[PDB]
RNA sequence: GGACCUGGCGGUGCUUCAUAUCCCUCUAGAGGAGCCUGUUCUGUAAUCGAUAAACCCCGAUCAACCUCACCACCUCUUGCUCAGCCUAUAUACCGCCAUCUUCAGCAAACCCUGAUGAAGGCUACAAAGUAAGCGCAAGUACCCACGUAAAGACGUUAGGUCAAGGUGUAGCCCAUGAGGUGGCAAGAAAUGGGCUACAUUUUCUACCCCAGAAACGAUAGCCCUUAUGAAUAAGGGUCGAAGGUGGAUUUAG
């Protein structure tokens, strides 16, 4: 059932593990909260790639920069 | 009269990885005609025995959904028609099975289905623990 | 009509195939083994036999047709054929002739089998004449002649048996004797063992029935069986049950339990218990719900 | 769309409305009745707007003992067999609608001088 | 897509191999209805 | 590859070329299809992609010389070429590459007649920097697709200045020429270029014909490339024995070869020379000429894709059948009728020479009704041989019916085609064999048959037999008006006649007695 | 060549919404997240309002493929109830019967 | 009163054919089905997918041998591969057969990236079952 | 114009090499075939459709091909490249002994030219823990930690892993996270020492 | 105008019947009150159709926005469509069905009778009917051989459906077509089907049956919470009436 498509021999912990992906913020805020939150639900799902989740990740630390004038 | 005399012979190599054990091969054929389901679990048990593997046979039973329609097309709520789908399995139990009798097995069946069948496999694997723990 | 031996000679010479594709003696070889790998080469989800593939003689396949009644040319070889039921008419002739005969001297046969013995259509009336004629010859006395000409048409009366079967008897550890039995239901489905030399307690599930029966008609339903029998406090029984209705379990019970005592029990008291109807698995279930009404039976009101 | 499309035969019916309303009590219609037509043996396969030519089925496969290939019919060549259609069409509709002169007999509109010919010929064999 | 289906089976009739009763009729009646007005 | 049922079944092989030719006529007409509306595949619905069913790109991109003359190498053509060589001479004056410019050359020499003259002076305006591979490429397509002074003159300003490019040098030079082919091997041999033998190849190609003073010496030079030790002796051994061709057999070379391709049947084969498929065909040629059978059966793993072309299995087969039927020939009629629907005029009529030598008369039916089932119609050559070994016989008189059976349909095939006008001369020429066979029974279909011949004649000695034995096998008036009337028509029908009446014929009446003794 | 204009509605707006689809989820959880400013939720809700129409999942309907019909259909065949009748009696679809059960 | 895949009863001059002569409450009881796949099955998808592309080639093949077909199409799709199967007339020239049937064989190919092959059956004149 | 040979069924002899004739799985195809094979409801006076225009026969699927004999000639062909198993292997409990991590893998096939489906991802392993852990503490700890995953009435616990697409990321993940499970069960904390 | 054939009709006669149907009988219900959902009617700029039996939780196994086909306003003109049209015609149709049917008849092809007329063709201890084929039936599905489903022909209602889709005819083809904003979808009122209860066989508590308390009722309204959505539903607090078991008539088994 996978004869082709082994996602660019991608890896288990590349999916799961996205401390290094998270690495521009602290440990403790809300925007830590609802990234960490993200992370756990994109490791469970399987149905997309860490390509996908990089673009994801990429798309919400731009959003919350070009909007950091807060930080409340 | 025709009959060749060298029979071309496809090479083998014998890696020297081990071959991995499988415990348990379970697989359920699914149909709609159980003379079609059991002329295949026929098939694939004498095969099975030719080969020289054990054998286990057991028929779950007949699951059926159905659903109902109009049977005109603007107004009659009371007249309806009904329709229906059968679908009939059949589990085949293989046991003490290594890996490559599993391939080889498993390619002539599936060489060999007929057309009104979909058939699931479950592997059962033995290995040993692992290095870190 | 040459098609016919055309079609025999061509399903012999397919048999002889078939064997050798199956790798049999083709010699000897049956109409099973035909049917079991027609089936097997060509299998079919089809319900009626009918529609099913066969492939049959072409003796049994093909209907028998009357043949040419008269010769190349002039007259017919049967002397009723300018009239129709010639054979039917021959035959009471015959009789006839016997039975004035016997005076001077001095089961039945279905009308569709007397059709497909004959090559002509019959006639209710006429077929109940022939049975008259029939069973006034055999009032008087008959020859065996006439004994063999009846039996020629009277067929088996296959008769039932007309009792409940017994389950035989088993051994267990410690020298234990005991009767094994199963029932059924509407949706409940159960098995329990009678002990003959025990008494006493009575098991469900590993629970009596004293406290898993709250209700007291259950377990008049339980007891009915022995109370019938006289064997109430000398033979004991444990089981196991599976199912959705109270009633329904009772009812499973009732009958493994009478089906497991027909074997310790005397044959004529299996036969008062027949007698009594506790043997017999009701067939009702609740009936299917249709899709226009508004339950199994009940229809939405008629508002005229 | 192509799967909205669907056989020509239940076009046919529901444009001559054979049986429903008109035909039954003996109303019928006011002398209007419209002709099945069959196109199917029209045209043979061959023909379409694009006038490639086909060996296999349009152009005889071998010619010369020599092997055939694609080609163009080119814009003259397709005009000219449009036209052909067209005039072939135009004489198979000349063809089907036509006069139809039975024999007057007593008078128009009657069945009385008219003959059936000879009588059938019988199971026996009989020519009257 | 309808658009894929539709407009290779019309490049296909112009091809001159799949004769589409349906357009067939809807055409001939064209061809009536322009003809009558 | 060919169906299954009856009708669709190829039953001749003119008919199952056009078949099979019409399919792939089919399958190119699909690749215009799917590269002229490629948007209507591009869907990828199928999980793994393949580029095999993708649709085909060979478009053109925007202008851009370099990007331009990478995609050359990809569009194979020759327009794009010049194209690109008149934008990077005339406007930009620069080579993209060496490489590229050797690759175009490639190409133009592939693609080579003023056209090829034209591309040819047109390569010499490429910038100075022409290495070895221009220029024995240069060679390779002025041999390959035009005169060879040219590439003479190109190999000499090479030395001024490979193994397949000395190869198309060696076709050039000798394409008598003693001296010539004798320095050209030293030289060549002398270099180091250490060719694959296809040089050795092609100049056999060219030794295709001559006397002995060549042929003997190739057994010589394959004995050195054996001793080199690289050639597997698939074309060279097979143009060699081509080259044997003959006035008078040489048995003792025949049994030599026999032996060779012995034990290269027994070891196995594979592929490295394109002309194996001429092989097979003159292989059986030779063969042919050879007749043998234990032979037949040794030229007989998948070796069996060298046959090819229909043209060669044709050829092939015919042979092979032929030489099995000249060779008992049960065991060759078993063969046969076990190769028959797999395999496909002259191989029927040797068919019915070995039943007649044989003496088989009871299988010629059955070989005549399969040809006719399959293509054995509007021809009467073979019918004409079968009838005339077939009524030479009487001897069966239960297979009298076979023969009237086989007559009746033979007849059938023979009316069937007024308007060729071919049916005229075949009663002409075989009738009386059929209607000799016809009076063996069934009798009124002879006489009325032998009717229709004489109302067309030419009679003949066995004819008038059949008229006498016709005549003599009870009833005076049907025997008279048919021998009265052909004697009054021939003079030996005449000559039997004064015989004939003796018996009972003369007392009936006299006008027709007084007729034969007017013609008398 | 779609069947009607409606249906060329559907498929622009089924296009629109799955290339919309992921920055929908994302500012429809920033929009619906708890912790986050209500100032921050406001501003995803200006953005939602922002965006352009045919653009959500909702506006979308499961119409049937060829008769166009939106009522009367089956999600696992996408087929209209009187097409699938149709084919199903002409017995031209796989492993279905009428059921007397 | 119920029409539905059936043919009305004439004089008794109709020919008619098996599947369309029998009612479509026979299906199971009294035919086959004319299509086999797996979609229709619990635990498999792309069931509509199967019925559209069914239905497509049943009416492009019907469009591309006009007038030869006496039947409707038999399809058997095992795995990847997919088998159609018909019967038709032996009107026109084998030639056209064959050069129809490759050049459908490749349209289906390229088109739904799927290994097929086809079988038909010749006929001389389309079978009957009853006279209606 | 043109007519069909009568078919192959008179030519082909009671010696025949069915297996040969018919050795994939293919249509029916009646001309070929010589059995008399009828199927269909007869009519009244009447018998079943005659094989050449009966289409039922390849309305049904098709099971000529793959007979007996044939099936005794694949099998004398495969038992060549089939490999043996270990005759010390003859128990449930020596085969658990020898390899007490079980894992089990499953996966569909469908008809159709597609081929993927998002079950193959999924993946369990079972182990039972009576002679794993070789220690009480960490067992109650796991024990404690895993909610349900445990069976003790059949001493077994079993874990299932969907997480990731592939099933060899779905095995991966499997061991590390049992790994890492057996390294944090190994240790302790005082907060989970004060109970 | 006289005499007849067939059919319908008879508050037409005799006989035999009526399965939950005619009644007598059996039970439980509808017309009482509230509520949910349709229909009629009122108004609105605001779809459409069926609208006795054989419609009224009907097209819809769904209408907050697309669904939407209406309407006000604003734009497009070869317009995704080798155009399009939910524009008229179901009294042109196919396709799909209600219907008597809780029927058993319909019948090609022949023969015969009536003076060779419309028409009929029944007597079994037998006098002109023979009968293809269809259907009933049989058999198959579910748990049987019974039962339930399914099936149920020829035809009657120009029965319903051009708005599932297509299509003949007649029309718009700068529109009667296409696209985007908004609401449109309320009730002074009448009626239908269904839910709730009007009680102590009840209401509440744990179990579903050996107990203990009271001597009731909101799926309506107000407020709040949450489900998904970009923008009806479930739950919680309050309100604690109508209601006292039904006016002729009527339904299902
Ligand atoms: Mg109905
Ligand atoms: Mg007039
Ligand atoms: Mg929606
Ligand atoms: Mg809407
Ligand atoms: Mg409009
Ligand atoms: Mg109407
Ligand atoms: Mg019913
Ligand atoms: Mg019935
Ligand atoms: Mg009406
Ligand atoms: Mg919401």
């Amino acid at each position: 059932n996978e004869a082709g498509f082994d996602d660019d021999g991608s890896e288990f912990h590349e999916h799961i593990f996205l401390e290094k992906h998270l690495e521009s913020f602290p440990k403790q805020g809300p925007i830590r909260h609802f990234m960490e939150l993200v992370t756990c639900g994109l490791s469970k799902n399987p149905y997309l790639s860490v390509k996908q989740k990089v673009e994801h990740i990429e798309w919400f630390r731009n959003y919350f920069n070009e909007k950091k004038d807060i930080l409340k | 009269v025709d009959v060749p005399k060298d029979l071309t012979k496809p090479v083998v190599t014998i890696s020297d990885e081990p071959d991995i054990l499988y415990k348990r091969l379970s697989v359920l054929v699914k149909g709609h005609d159980k003379a079609v389901l059991d002329s295949y679990e026929y098939f694939a048990v004498l095969a099975a025995k030719e080969l020289g593997i054990s054998i286990k046979v057991h028929e779950p039973p007949r699951k059926i959904e159905r659903f109902t329609l109009l049977q005109s097309v603007h107004i009659y709520k009371k007249h309806r028609v009904q329709y229906e789908m059968r679908t009939l399995y059949r589990c085949l139990e293989l046991e003490h099975l290594t890996g490559s009798t599993a391939d080889v097995y498993l390619e002539y069946i599936q060489r060999n289905l007929p057309e009104g069948v979909a058939m699931e496999v479950t592997k059962t694997q033995l290995e040993q623990l692992p290095e870190h723990i | 009509e040459d098609f016919i031996k055309k079609q025999i000679e061509e399903f012999n010479i397919g048999k002889r195939h078939l064997a050798n594709m199956m790798g049999e003696d083709p010699e000897t070889f049956t109409q099973e083994d035909i049917d079991r790998a027609i089936a097997y080469l060509f299998p079919s989800g089809l319900f009626e036999k009918r529609a099913r593939p066969v492939m049959k003689h072409p003796e049994q396949i093909f209907p028998r047709q009357r043949a040419i009644q008269w010769g190349e040319d002039g007259r017919p070889f049967h002397y009723l054929f300018y009239t129709g039921k010639q054979s039917y008419y021959s035959l009471m002739h015959d009789v006839y002739g016997m039975l004035l005969n016997l005076e001077k001297h001095q089961r039945w046969l279905i009308k569709e089998e007397l059709e497909e013995m004959l090559v002509e259509k019959l006639s209710d009336l006429d077929y109940m004449q022939f049975i008259r004629l029939l069973e006034k010859l055999l009032t008087s006395q008959c020859g065996a002649a006439e004994e063999e000409f009846v039996q020629r048409f009277r067929r088996s009366v296959t008769l039932e048996s007309k009792k409940q079967l017994i389950e035989p008897v088993q051994y267990d550890e410690q020298g234990m004797a005991f009767s094994k039995s199963e029932g059924k239901r509407k949706t409940a489905k159960a098995e329990a063992i009678v002990y003959k030399h025990g008494s006493g307690r009575i098991k469900v599930n590993g629970i009596d029935y004293q406290l898993y029966f709250p209700i007291t008609q259950d377990r008049e339903q339980l007891m009915f069986p022995f109370h019938f029998v006289d064997r109430l406090g000398k033979h004991d029984v444990t089981c196991t049950v599976s199912g959705g209705g109270r009633s329904a379990q009772a009812g499973a019970i009732r009958l493994a339990m009478a089906k497991a005592l027909c074997s310790f029990v005397t044959e004529d008291e299996v036969e008062w218990m027949r007698q009594a109807g506790l043997l017999t698995t009701d067939p009702r279930v609740r009936e299917r719900k249709k899709p226009g009404q508004e339950g199994a039976r009940r229809k939405f009101t008629w508002k005229k | 769309s192509f799967f909205t499309k669907l056989t020509a035969d239940e076009l046919w019916k529901g444009a001559l409305a054979e049986t429903g309303a008109g035909a039954k009590k003996g109303r019928g219609k006011r002398t209007k009745k419209k002709k099945r037509k069959d196109l199917n043996r029209g045209q043979i396969i061959g023909e379409g707007r694009y006038g490639f030519l086909w060996p296999g089925l349009n152009v005889p496969l071998m010619k010369n003992g020599a092997v055939q290939t694609i080609a163009q019919r080119s814009k003259e060549e397709q005009e000219k067999v449009e036209a052909d259609m067209i005039q072939q069409r135009e004489e198979w509709d000349r063809k089907k609608k036509m006069k139809v002169k039975r024999e007057r007999g007593w008078s128009g509109n009657s069945w009385g001088g008219i003959s059936l010919g000879p009588p059938d010929p019988g199971p026996c064999g009989e020519t009257y | 897509n309808h658009h894929t289906y539709a407009e290779l089976m019309q490049t296909l009739r112009f091809l001159g191999l799949y004769r589409d009763e349906h357009q067939d009729f809807m055409d001939e009646q064209k061809r009536l209805k322009k003809l009558r007005g | 590859v060919f169906q299954d049922d009856p009708y669709l079944m190829p039953a001749s092989s003119l008919e199952s070329r056009s078949f099979l030719l019409a399919k792939k006529s089919g399958e190119n007409v699909a690749k215009f299809i799917i590269n002229s509306y490629p948007k209507y595949f591009q869907k990828d619905i199928a999980e793994p992609h393949i580029p095999c069913l993708m649709p085909e790109y060979f478009e053109p991109q925007i202008k851009d010389i370099s990007e331009a003359a990478l995609k050359e190498r990809i569009e194979l053509r020759k327009v794009k070429a010049s194209v690109d060589m008149f934008d990077q001479l005339l406007q930009a004056g620069t080579t993209v590459s060496l490489e590229t410019t050797n690759s175009l050359l490639d190409l133009l020499c592939y693609y080579g007649t003023w056209r090829a003259k034209n591309n040819a002076e047109r390569i010499f305006s490429l910038m100075p920097e022409k290495n070895e591979h221009s220029y024995c490429t240069m060679i390779r397509g002025m041999v390959k697709h035009r005169a060879y002074e040219q590439a003479l003159n190109l190999y000499t300003e090479l030395l001024n200045n490979d193994v397949y490019t000395f190869n198309a040098l060696i076709e050039a030079t000798v394409c008598e020429k003693w001296s010539k082919i004798l320095e050209l091997l030293r030289h060549m041999v002398a270099q180091k270029v250490k060719p694959n033998l296809q040089t050795f190849n092609t100049i056999l190609k060219c030794l295709r014909r001559f006397h002995v003073f060549a042929r003997s010496p190739a057994l010589q030079v394959l004995r050195e490339m054996k001793a080199i030790g690289i050639e597997p002796s698939l074309a060279t051994y097979h143009h060699i024995i081509r080259l044997f061709d003959p006035g008078d057999p040489l048995k003792r070379s025949s049994f030599i070869i026999y032996d060779i391709m012995n034990e290269l049947m027994g070891k196995r084969f594979s592929p490295k020379d394109p002309d194996d498929d001429k092989f097979f065909q003159s292989a059986m040629s030779i063969c042919s000429s050879l007749r043998d059978l234990e032979l037949a059966y040794q030229v007989h793993g998948d070796n069996w894709k060298f046959i090819g072309p229909d043209q060669h299995r044709n050829f092939y087969y015919s042979k092979f059948f032929d030489l099995i039927c000249l060779m008992q020939i049960d065991v060759t009629l078993k063969w046969y009728e076990d190769l028959i629907p797999s395999a496909y005029s002259q191989t029927m009529i040797h068919l019915l020479q070995a039943l007649d030598v044989a003496n088989r008369l009871e299988v010629i039916p059955k070989i005549w009704k399969d040809s006719k089932e399959y293509g054995h119609t509007f021809r009467s050559d073979l019918r004409e041989e079968i009838l005339m070994l077939m009524a030479r016989d009487k001897h069966p008189p239960e297979l009298q019916v076979a023969f009237a059976d086989c007559a009746a349909d033979i007849k059938s095939a023979y009316e069937s085609q007024p308007i060729r006008q071919t049916a005229q001369d075949w009663p002409a020429t075989s009738l009386n064999c059929i209607a000799i066979l016809f009076l063996r029974g069934r009798t009124q279909e002879a006489w009325k048959m032998l009717g229709l011949f004489r109302k067309h004649k030419i009679p003949r000695s066995e004819l008038l037999n059949e008229l006498m034995d016709s005549a003599k096998v009870n009833s005076p008036s049907q025997a008279i008006e048919v021998v009265e009337l052909a004697s009054a028509f021939s003079l030996p029908i005449c000559e039997g006649l004064t015989q004939r009446v003796m018996s009972d014929f003369a007392i009936n009446q006299e006008q027709k007695e007084a007729l034969s003794n007017l013609t008398a | 060549h779609y069947v009607d204009w409606r249906m060329w509605r559907d498929v622009k707006r089924r296009k629109m919404a799955y290339e919309y689809a992921d920055e929908r989820l994302r500012i429809n959880s920033l929009r619906k997240n708890t912790i986050l400013p209500k100032i921050l939720q406001d501003v995803a809700d200006e953005e939602i309002a922002a965006l352009p129409r045919d653009s959500c999942p909702v506006r979308i309907r499961n119409r049937c493929v060829m008769t166009s019909r939106p009522r009367g259909v089956k999600r696992r065949w996408r087929l209209s109830r009187i097409v699938f009748r149709h084919l199903a009696d002409h017995g031209q679809l796989s492993g279905i019967q009428r059921a007397t059960w | 009163k119920n029409r539905a895949a059936r043919v009305r009863v004439s004089k008794g001059d109709k020919p008619v054919t098996y599947e369309e002569a029998h009612a479509p409450h026979y299906i199971a009881h009294r035919k086959g089905w004319l299509s086999l796949h797996t979609g229709n099955l619990d635990g498999e998808d792309h069931a509509a997918e199967r019925t559209v592309e069914d239905v497509f080639l049943r009416k492009f093949m019907w469009g591309t041998f006009p007038g030869c077909l006496a039947d409707q199409l038999v399809l058997k799709r095992r795995g990847n591969q997919l088998e159609i199967c018909a019967v038709v007339l032996r009107q026109l020239s084998p030639h056209k057969y064959y050069f129809l049937v490759g050049y459908s064989e490749t349209l289906l190919s390229y088109f739904y990236k799927c290994p097929v092959r086809l079988h038909l059956q010749t006929v001389p004149s389309k079978v009957v079952y009853k006279y209606l | 114009r043109r007519k069909a040979l009568p078919p192959r069924t008179e030519k082909m002899a009671v010696d025949q090499d069915w297996p040969s004739v018919y050795p994939v799985a293919a249509p029916f195809k009646p001309s070929a075939v010589p059995l008399p094979v009828r199927m269909g409801y007869p009519v009244k006076k009447g018998v079943p459709m005659a094989k050449e225009g009966n289409l039922e026969l390849l309305k049904i699927p098709n099971f000529l091909h793959l007979t007996p004999v044939a099936i005794k000639k694949h099998c004398e062909a495969l038992k060549d490249f089939c490999t043996e198993w270990p005759a010390a292997l003859d128990s449930d409990e020596k085969c658990e002994k020898h390899f007490p991590i079980e894992i089990d893998s499953t996966d569909y096939v469908s008809s159709g030219p597609s081929v993927r489906n998002p079950r193959a991802r999924v993946v369990v392993l079972r182990v039972k823990l009576s002679s794993l852990n070789l220690d009480d503490h960490a067992k109650k700890k796991l024990i404690k930690l895993v909610g349900e995953r445990y069976c003790k009435t059949t001493d077994v616990l079993t874990i299932k892993t969907d997480r990731c697409p592939l099933r060899r990321q779905n095995y991966d993940y499997a061991v590390y996270l049992l790994t890492v499970l057996y390294h944090e069960s190994w240790n302790t904390e005082e907060w989970e020492k004060s109970k």
